[PDB]
């Protein structure tokens, strides 16, 4: 997971 | 700019987010989005028009944030659903399996499923806890949007993914993709605002  | 859930906006004229939900906060006009879309005080724009800077955010640990606009912005209950409209009706939380849907710039919007709550997400910035997670897709500049039930109950603003090579999770099987998303009710307790609902 990553912002978006 | 006529204030809707979904579209895009760019914080000092450099990195793009989505808008999240019109709210007011006494006479101020302003919308929910992500924290880490910008830092306060930066400059938000929508169509290139400075439309009014950021007041507050918390980023990492939760990721929320709200931009105070200006008088002449005109705050709509709605969300973007392609050409037409969602109506924001209140902020009911959904309970994992509801269906749910999300707006922002990149992808449209989505539709799915909650799969689960309190999800801590490790960015590289730090952890980012208590997200809820659903399967509609998203990507790159989806940050910051709006989810919504069909039925117009707000759940909170896009946070972050397992976004591949292509930007989004959209190439990829529901049953594979986290889209997280930090829940609304926790942002309008902590800066006092009132949800904008038709």
């Amino acid at each position: 997971a990553a912002p978006v | 700019a006529n204030i809707v859930g979904g579209i895009e906006y760019s914080i000092n004229n450099a990195s793009l987010c989505s808008v999240g939900f019109s709210v007011t906060r006494g006479a101020t006009k302003g919308f929910v989005t992500a924290g880490h879309c910008g830092t306060v005080n930066a400059t938000a724009r929508i169509g290139g028009a400075v439309v009014g800077t950021f007041a507050a955010r918390v980023f990492p640990g939760n990721d929320r944030a709200w931009v105070s606009l200006t008088s002449a912005q005109t705050l709509l209950p709605r969300v973007a659903n392609g050409s037409s409209f969602v109506t924001v009706r209140g902020s009911t939380e959904a309970a994992v399996g509801a269906a749910v849907c999300r707006s922002g710039r990149t992808t449209g919007y989505q539709c799915g499923t909650i799969t689960a709550k309190n999800v801590t997400a490790n960015y590289a910035e730090g952890a980012v806890r208590g997200l809820t997670q659903g399967n509609a897709c998203a990507g790159r500049g989806d940050s910051g949007g709006s989810w919504i039930t069909s039925a117009g109950q707000a759940q909170g603003v896009m946070s972050g993914g397992n976004v591949q090579s292509n930007g989004n999770n959209c190439g990829i099987p529901a049953s594979q993709r986290s889209s997280l998303f930090e829940r609304l009710q926790p942002i309008l307790s902590q800066y006092g605002l009132s949800l904008v609902t038709g």
